[PDB]
C-alpha cells in the first residue's frame, strides 16, 4: 500500500489554494453556529432517551431506599 | 544379507512421525524412576557412613 | 529441561516455607487470659485461642439442628473440650470484629448488623458456610502443633 | 538517493508514520488510539519512581506509601499522577473500544483479537496495583476474588495458595502480585507493536464505512498535528486533576489501614471495576458469579460473527444507534450500582441490568440488523 | 481389476510407495531455487497426522 | 444456517477423531508437570515425583 | 539450622534453652527475659 | 498459500531465521553470536529473583545478600547462576569481538559500530552490578572511579555528587547504582534487534574473506541444529562452575564486609576488568588515567579507517598473523598486571604493555599489510 498504486481514477479535477493565499479563519461565527445547530438536531433523538430513562430509574432507586430505612 | 537389529519398531511406530512430536510427553519414562541406579547409590557409596541417614539409628528410640 | 528445570522452581513461592518452622511447632505457653482474644497474626488471621471451663460446651449445645444450616458442633471438630482454634474469616468476605462485645459471647458483625460464633457456627446472613478450622491431631503432653 | 527512502532504519519509520495513506474524514474519536499510547508511556516513567522507594509486606506496605507524599521529594506529585493516570488510561480505553463497536472496525479480524487481549492484560494488571498500598479496600477487595478463585472445583485451592506467597495474608503475598504487577505492562507494549503490524495490512476505517482508495492523505502532516493538539488536551486534564483535586477518583476508606481489625462501613473497587463488581454480586453462587465475569469481557470476540448488517458502520442505521446507546446507559447503570449497598432495591436493579447487557449484544442487535436489511429492500 | 479399487485401497498403496522414502531428484537451471535435499526429503513426512 | 453445512465437513472430521484425543488427552497430560496437579498424580502409583 | 545437620530437633532446643538473653517488652511490665525460641542467632559477647 | 510465506508475522521468522541464505563453510567462530543471546535472557531471568529480595543501603546490602544464599530458597543455585553467567558473558564477548578483528568483519561499517556500543553498555552494567554486594572490592573500586571521575575539570565534582545519591557513602549511594543497572540490560536488547538488521543487509562473511553467493545454503536445518549443539556445551560448562567450583572466580575479601574500618591488603575487581585497571594504574596523573581508559575501547572505531591489505580476512596473511597473537598476549600481561601490587617490576611490565596495546593497533599493522601488498606484486 504505496500512494501510486491504490485505485484506478478517471476524469476528475480538483482546484486548491496555498495556505499563505488565505484566512486560516473564514466564517466562524457566521456559518458555524447554525452548522452546529443542524447536527445537534439530527441526532438528539437517537443519543438522549436513553439518558432519560437512567435518570428515572436512578431517582426511584435513591428514593425507595431512604423509604426502607425511616418507620 | 539378514540385517542386523537396528529395525527397532521403525514399521511399527515411528514411520509415520506420530512419535516425534510428543516425546516430551509419551515417551518420555524410563529415566526418572528407573535410574534409582544412578547417582544416589553412588553418591551415598562415596560417602559410607558420613551422612545423617547413616548415623540415624543411634539417635532414635534411645 | 521439562521436568528438572520447570516444576522444581517450586518452594519458594508455594506452601512450602522459608519460615520452616512457623510458629505451630515452636513451644507455645499460654499467656492468655480467659475472656481475652489477642490478635496473633500467626498465619495471617487471629486464632481464638484462651482458656476453657466445664460450663462452656452447654450453652451451644442447647441450641440444637433446627436452627441451623450445615450441622457441625464442638465434638466434632476440636480434639478434646479444654481447646479451642478458629480463624478470623467470614465465609462471604471474610472478617469478624474485635472480642468482647457480643449477645452472650459471640462476634457480633457491625457491617450492617450480624452475628457469629466464638467456635464458628453460622448464625444470621447472607454468608453460606461455617467457619473453618485448620487440621492437625493431638500428640501430647503440653506440645501443641497446630498444624 | 532520498535518504528517508533507502535507509534501512528510516524506511521503517517513513512507511509508519510520514508517508502512511490515511483517510481524509477521519474524526476525533481517531485521536484514543495514541493517546493510549501516551498514558502507556506515562505510567512506565512514573512506576519508575514508585518501586524504588517501596517495601512491599504485611508490616510496612501501609507505611512505605505514606512515606513518599511527605518525606520522599517530589513524592505527592509522581503518587498522584501515577493514581490518576490509570483513571486516564481506562477512560480512554472505554472510548477506543466503543469506537471501533460503532463503526463496524471488528471486521479488522486479527486487530480486533489482539485488542480483546489487551483489554484483559491491563485490566489485571489494575487489580495487582490497587492491592500493593494495604488498606481496607485492598483486603476486602483482593479477599472476594480468592472465594470466586477457589470455586474452582479442582485446581483452585493450590491456585490461590501458590499466588499468596504460601498460606494467606502475610509477608510474602505481596511479593507475587508486586511480581505480577512490575512485568505486565511490557508484555502490553510488545503486543501493541504486534497490534499495529495487523492493521498497516489495510490501513483504517472510516466513519462512512466505505473503502477510501480514491481520497487518501500523507498522515505527516495532517495528523502529526492534530494528535499532538489531542495529546496537549489531554495533559492539561490530567495535570488539573492532580493539581486542584488529587483525591477526587479514590476511596477515603483506603486510608484506614489494612488489618482484619473490624468489617469497613462499605467494599468497593475503583470507578473503572463497578461495572464488574455489579454482575458477580448479582449471581448468588460463587460459580455461576466468575462465569459471568469473564464472560463480560470475552463476549468481544463474538461480534465479528454475530453481524448480520449489509452496512459496516453505524452512520446510516437509525434503529442500531438507539440500541447502540441503550447498552452505554446500561453500563453507566451498573457503575452506579456497584457502589451501592447489597440491599432492596439494588439487588432487583443490578440483576435486571446485568441480564440486559447480554440480551443487546446477542439478541437484540442481530435481529434488528435483518429488520433494516428488509426496510432497504435488500 | 479397475472395479475393485475403492478410496482405502488407494491410501494404503500410496502410503506404502510414498511416505517416509527417499525421492530422487534431477535438474537443469536456472535452479538456484530448487530446495535443498533435506528439506525435500521432510516435505515427504507430514507434520498433524 | 448451511454455512459450514455438508458431508463432506465431517469425513475429515470423522478420520481425525480417533487423533483428536491429541487435542483433548494431549492437554490433559499437558498439565501434568507444568502444573503439579496433586491429586491426579496418584492417577499412576508410579509418580512420588517429590520426595 | 543445626537439625538434620548434626543434632535432632530435641537434642537441638535444649542447647538452645541454656542461654539467656534479653527479649523485648511487654505491657504491665518492661524488658524481660525469655531463654531461646528455637529460632535464635548466637550470642555476641561485647555490647559495642 | 504458504502460510509461512504470507502470513504478516510468521514471514519476518522465516526471512530471519528459517529460509535466510548462509555460507557453507561457516565455522565454530561464528556460534557466539548467538551464545550471546543466551547469555542475555538467561542474565534477566535471574536477575529477577536477586532484585525481588533486595535492599540497598549502606547498613543492610551486605546482610541483604547473604540472606538469600541462606534463608531465601533456592538462592544459593541462583545468586551463583547470576555471578558466574556475568562472567560467561564476557568470555563470549572478547571471543566475538576477537573473531570479527581477525576475519575483517568490522567493513560491515554500520554493524561493527553499534557492536562498539554494545561493548560500552554491558561493561557500565556489570561495574554496577559488583557495587551493589557492598564489601571491600565493592568500597575500594567504586572510590578510584570517582577520583578520575572527579578529575573532569569543569563539571565533574557535581557529577559525582548528582550519582553518589547526594553525598558520599550513605544509603541513597545504592538507588542510583542500581537504577542504572535494572535498566540498563533492556537497552542492550534493543541495540541487538538493530545491529541484526544491519547485518541481514549483506548476510554474513566466511573464513576466506570472499563473497560466496554461489555456494549458499538455507539457516535451517544446518544451523540452527548446529547452534543448539553450541549452547548445550556452554549449559554444561556453566553448572560445572556453578555445582562444583562456585567460588572459583572471586575474590574472598569481598566477603568482609564494606566500612571505611581499614585499608584492605589488596584492591582488584573481577579478571574481565583487570586488563582496564592495569593501564590506568600506570598513569600518574588522574586525568592522563581517565582518558587512556575511554581510548582502550573507543579505539576499535578506527579499525576501518586504518585498513591498508587488498585482502579482507587474516586467512592469507601470515605476517599479520603473527602481529594478532602478540596483542592477545598483550591483553593476558595486563590482566595479570592488574591483580599485582604496584612495586618495583610491575611499574615498568605495566607501563610498557600499556604501550604495545596502542603501538599495534595504530602503527604495527598498518604498515605491515602494506609490505604484504607489496610483497604479492601488487
Ligand atoms: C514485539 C514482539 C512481540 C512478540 C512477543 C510475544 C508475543 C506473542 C505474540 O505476538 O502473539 C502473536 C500471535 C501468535 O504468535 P506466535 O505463536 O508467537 O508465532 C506467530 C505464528 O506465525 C502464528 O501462527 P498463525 O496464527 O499464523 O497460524 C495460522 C494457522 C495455520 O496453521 C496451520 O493450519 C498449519 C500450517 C502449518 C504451519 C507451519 C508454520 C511454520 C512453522 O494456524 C492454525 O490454524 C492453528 C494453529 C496451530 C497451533 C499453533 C502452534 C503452531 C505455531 O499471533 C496472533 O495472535 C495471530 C492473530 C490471531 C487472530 C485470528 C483471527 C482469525 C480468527
Ligand atoms: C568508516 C567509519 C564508519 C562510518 C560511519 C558511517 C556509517 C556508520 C553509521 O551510520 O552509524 C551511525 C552512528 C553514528 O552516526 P550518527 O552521528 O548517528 O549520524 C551521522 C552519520 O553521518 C550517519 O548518518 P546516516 O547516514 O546513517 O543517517 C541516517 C541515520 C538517522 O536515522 C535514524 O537514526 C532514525 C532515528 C531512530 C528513531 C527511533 C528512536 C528510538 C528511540 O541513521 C542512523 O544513524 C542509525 C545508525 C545508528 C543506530 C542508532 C539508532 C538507535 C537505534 O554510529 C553509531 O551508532 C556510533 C558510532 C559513531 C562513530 C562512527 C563514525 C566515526 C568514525
Ligand atoms: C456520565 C454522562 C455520560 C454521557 C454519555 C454521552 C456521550 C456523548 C458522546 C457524543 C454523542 C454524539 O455526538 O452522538 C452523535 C454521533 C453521530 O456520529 P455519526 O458518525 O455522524 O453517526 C451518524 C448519525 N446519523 O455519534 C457518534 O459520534 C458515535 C460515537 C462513536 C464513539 C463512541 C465512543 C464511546 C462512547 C460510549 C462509551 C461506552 C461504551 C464502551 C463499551 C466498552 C465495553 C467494555
Ligand atoms: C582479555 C582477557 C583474555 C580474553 C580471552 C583469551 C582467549 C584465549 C585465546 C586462545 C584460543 C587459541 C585458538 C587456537 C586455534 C588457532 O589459533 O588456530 C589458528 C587458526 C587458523 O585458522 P585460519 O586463520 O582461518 O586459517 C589461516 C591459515 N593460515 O586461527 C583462528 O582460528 C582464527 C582466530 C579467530 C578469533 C577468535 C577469538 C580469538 C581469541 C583472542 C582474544 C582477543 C580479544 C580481543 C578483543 C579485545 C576487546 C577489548
Ligand atoms: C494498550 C492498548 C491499545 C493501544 C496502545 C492501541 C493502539 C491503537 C492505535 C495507535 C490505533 C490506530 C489509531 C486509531 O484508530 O486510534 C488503533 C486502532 C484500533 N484498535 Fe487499538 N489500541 C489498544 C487497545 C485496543 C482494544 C482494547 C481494542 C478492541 C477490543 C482495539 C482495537 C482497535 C481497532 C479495531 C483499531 C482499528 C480501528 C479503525 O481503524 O477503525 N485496540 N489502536
Ligand atoms: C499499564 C500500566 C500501569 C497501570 C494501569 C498501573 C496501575 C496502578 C495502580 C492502580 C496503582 C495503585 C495506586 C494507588 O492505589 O494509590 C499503581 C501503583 C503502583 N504501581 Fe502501577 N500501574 C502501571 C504501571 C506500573 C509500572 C510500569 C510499575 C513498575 C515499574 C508499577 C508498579 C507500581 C507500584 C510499586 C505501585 C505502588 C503503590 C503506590 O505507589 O501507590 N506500575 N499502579
Ligand atoms: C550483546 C552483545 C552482542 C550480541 C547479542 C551480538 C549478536 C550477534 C549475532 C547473533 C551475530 C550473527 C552470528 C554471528 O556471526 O555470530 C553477530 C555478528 C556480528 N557481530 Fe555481534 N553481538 C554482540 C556484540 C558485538 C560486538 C561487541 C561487536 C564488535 C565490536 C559485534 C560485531 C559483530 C559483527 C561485525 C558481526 C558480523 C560478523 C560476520 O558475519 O563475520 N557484535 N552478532
Ligand atoms: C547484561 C546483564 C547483566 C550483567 C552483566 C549483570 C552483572 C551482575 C554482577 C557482576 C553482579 C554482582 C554479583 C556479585 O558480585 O555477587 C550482579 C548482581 C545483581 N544484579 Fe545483575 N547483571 C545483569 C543483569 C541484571 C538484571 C536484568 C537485573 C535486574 C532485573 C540485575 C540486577 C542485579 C542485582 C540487584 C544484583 C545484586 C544481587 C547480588 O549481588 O547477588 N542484573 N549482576
Ligand atoms: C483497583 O483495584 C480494585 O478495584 N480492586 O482490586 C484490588 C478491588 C477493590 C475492592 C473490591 C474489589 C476490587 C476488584 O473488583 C473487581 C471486579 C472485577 N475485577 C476484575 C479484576 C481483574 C480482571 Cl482481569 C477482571 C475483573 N476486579
Ligand atoms: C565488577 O566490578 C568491578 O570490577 N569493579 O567495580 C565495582 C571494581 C572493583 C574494584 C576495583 C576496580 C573496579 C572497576 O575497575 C574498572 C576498571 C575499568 N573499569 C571500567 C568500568 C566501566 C567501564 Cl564502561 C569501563 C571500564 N572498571
Ligand atoms: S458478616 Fe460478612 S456479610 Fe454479614
Amino acid at each position: 500500500r504505496e500512494f501510486g498504486h491504490l485505485t484506478r481514477m478517471r476524469h476528475v479535477i480538483t482546484y486548491s489554494l496555498s495556505p499563505f493565499e488565505q484566512r486560516a479563519f473564514p466564517h466562524y461565527f457566521t456559518k458555524g453556529i447554525p452548522n452546529v445547530l443542524r447536527r445537534t438536531r439530527a441526532c438528539i433523538l437517537r443519543v438522549a432517551p436513553p439518558f432519560v430513562v437512567f435518570y428515572l430509574v436512578y431517582t426511584w432507586g435513591t428514593q425507595e431506599f431512604e423509604k426502607s430505612k425511616r418507620k | 544379507a539378514a540385517p542386523t537389529l537396528t529395525a527397532r519398531l521403525y514399521s511399527l511406530l515411528f514411520r509415520r512421525t506420530s512419535t516425534f512430536a510428543l516425546t516430551i510427553a509419551v515417551g518420555a519414562l524410563f529415566f526418572e524412576r528407573a535410574f534409582d541406579q544412578g547417582a544416589d547409590a553412588i553418591y551415598e557409596h562415596i560417602n559410607q557412613g558420613k551422612l545423617w541417614k547413616h548415623i540415624k539409628h543411634k539417635y532414635e528410640n534411645k | 529441561a521439562a521436568k528438572n528445570a520447570v516444576s522444581q522452581f517450586v518452594s519458594s513461592m508455594s506452601a512450602s516455607a522459608d519460615v520452616l518452622a512457623m510458629s505451630k511447632i515452636e513451644i507455645k505457653l499460654s499467656d492468655i487470659p480467659e475472656g481475652k482474644n489477642m490478635a496473633f497474626k500467626w498465619r495471617g488471621k487471629p486464632l481464638f485461642v484462651r482458656h476453657r471451663t466445664k460450663k462452656e460446651i452447654d450453652q451451644e449445645a442447647a441450641v440444637e439442628v433446627s436452627q441451623l444450616r450445615d450441622p457441625q458442633h464442638d465434638l466434632e471438630r476440636v480434639k478434646k473440650p479444654e481447646w479451642v482454634i478458629l480463624i478470623g474469616v467470614c465465609t462471604h468476605l471474610g472478617c469478624v470484629p474485635i472480642a468482647n462485645a457480643g449477645d452472650f459471647g459471640g462476634y457480633y458483625c457491625p457491617c450492617h448488623g450480624s452475628h457469629y460464633d466464638a467456635s464458628g457456627r453460622i448464625r444470621k446472613g447472607p454468608a453460606p458456610l461455617n467457619l473453618e478450622v485448620p487440621t492437625y491431631e493431638f500428640t501430647s503432653d503440653d506440645l501443641v502443633i497446630v498444624g | 538517493t532520498n535518504i528517508r527512502k533507502s535507509h534501512p532504519l528510516m524506511k521503517i519509520i517513513n512507511n509508519a508514520f510520514i508517508d502512511l495513506p490515511a483517510p481524509s474524514n477521519i474524526s476525533s474519536w481517531w485521536n484514543f488510539g495514541s493517546l493510549l499510547g501516551i498514558c502507556l508511556i506515562l505510567q512506565i516513567l512514573t512506576g519508575l519512581f514508585l518501586a524504588m522507594h517501596y517495601t512491599s509486606d504485611t508490616t510496612t506496605a501501609f507505611s512505605s506509601v505514606t512515606h513518599i507524599c511527605r518525606d520522599v521529594n517530589y513524592g505527592w506529585v509522581i503518587r498522584y499522577l501515577h493514581a490518576n493516570g490509570a483513571s486516564m488510561f481506562f477512560i480512554c480505553l472505554f472510548i477506543h473500544v466503543g469506537r471501533g463497536l460503532y463503526y463496524g472496525s471488528y471486521m479488522f479480524l486479527e486487530t480486533w483479537n489482539i485488542g480483546v487481549v489487551l483489554l484483559f492484560t491491563v485490566m489485571a494488571t489494575a487489580f495487582m496495583g490497587y492491592v500493593l498500598p494495604w488498606g481496607q479496600m485492598s483486603f476486602w477487595g483482593a479477599t472476594v476474588i480468592t472465594n470466586l478463585l477457589s470455586a474452582i472445583p479442582y485446581i483452585g485451592t493450590d491456585l490461590v495458595e501458590w499466588i499468596w506467597g504460601g498460606f494467606s495474608v502475610d509477608k510474602a503475598t505481596l511479593t507475587r502480585f508486586f511480581a505480577f504487577h512490575f512485568i505486565l505492562p511490557f508484555i502490553i507494549t510488545a503486543l501493541a507493536a504486534v497490534h499495529l503490524l495487523f492493521l498497516h495490512e489495510t490501513g483504517s476505517n472510516n466513519p462512512t464505512g466505505i473503502s477510501s482508495d480514491m481520497d487518501k492523505i500523507p498522515f505527516h502532516p495532517y495528523y502529526t498535528i492534530k494528535d499532538i493538539l489531542g495529546a496537549l488536551f489531554m495533559m492539561l486534564i490530567l495535570l488539573i486533576l492532580v493539581l486542584f483535586s488529587p483525591d477526587l477518583l479514590g476511596d477515603p476508606d483506603n486510608y484506614t489501614p489494612a488489618n482484619p481489625l473490624n468489617t469497613p462501613p462499605h467494599i468497593k473497587p475503583e470507578w473503572y471495576f463497578l461495572f464488574a463488581y455489579a454482575i458477580l454480586r448479582s449471581i448468588p453462587n460463587k460459580l455461576g458469579g466468575v462465569l459471568a465475569l469473564v464472560a463480560s469481557i470475552l463476549i468481544l470476540i463474538l461480534m465479528p460473527m454475530l453481524h448480520t448488517s449489509k452496512q459496516r458502520s453505524m452512520m446510516f442505521r437509525p434503529l442500531s444507534q438507539c440500541l447502540f446507546w441503550m447498552l452505554v446507559a446500561d453500563l453507566i447503570t451498573l457503575t452506579w450500582i456497584g457502589g451501592q449497598p447489597v440491599e432492596h432495591p439494588f439487588i432487583i436493579i443490578g440483576q435486571l441490568a446485568s441480564i440486559l447487557y447480554f440480551l443487546i449484544i446477542l439478541v437484540l442487535m442481530p435481529i434488528t440488523s435483518i429488520i433494516e436489511n428488509n426496510l432497504l429492500k435488500w | 481389476r479397475i472395479a475393485e479399487v475403492d478410496a482405502s485401497v488407494v491410501r494404503e498403496v500410496c502410503s506404502k510407495y510414498f511416505y517416509d522414502q527417499c525421492p530422487a531428484v534431477a535438474g537443469l537451471g536456472p535452479i538456484e531455487q530448487l530446495p535443498d535435499y533435506n528439506r525435500i526429503r521432510s516435505g515427504m513426512f507430514w507434520l498433524r497426522f | 444456517l448451511s454455512r459450514f453445512l455438508g458431508p463432506r465437513y465431517r469425513e475429515l472430521a470423522r478420520n481425525w477423531i480417533p487423533t483428536a484425543s491429541m487435542w483433548g488427552a494431549v492437554g490433559a497430560v499437558g498439565l501434568v508437570w507444568a502444573t503439579d496437579w496433586r491429586l491426579i498424580l496418584d492417577w499412576v502409583p508410579y509418580i512420588n515425583g517429590k520426595f | 539450622h543445626l537439625v538434620g545437620v548434626c543434632y535432632t530437633e530435641e537434642e537441638a532446643k535444649a542447647l538452645a534453652e541454656e542461654v539467656e538473653v534479653q527479649d523485648g517488652p511487654n505491657e504491665d511490665g518492661e524488658m524481660f527475659m525469655r531463654p531461646g525460641k528455637l529460632s535464635d542467632y548466637f550470642p555476641k559477647p561485647y555490647p559495642n
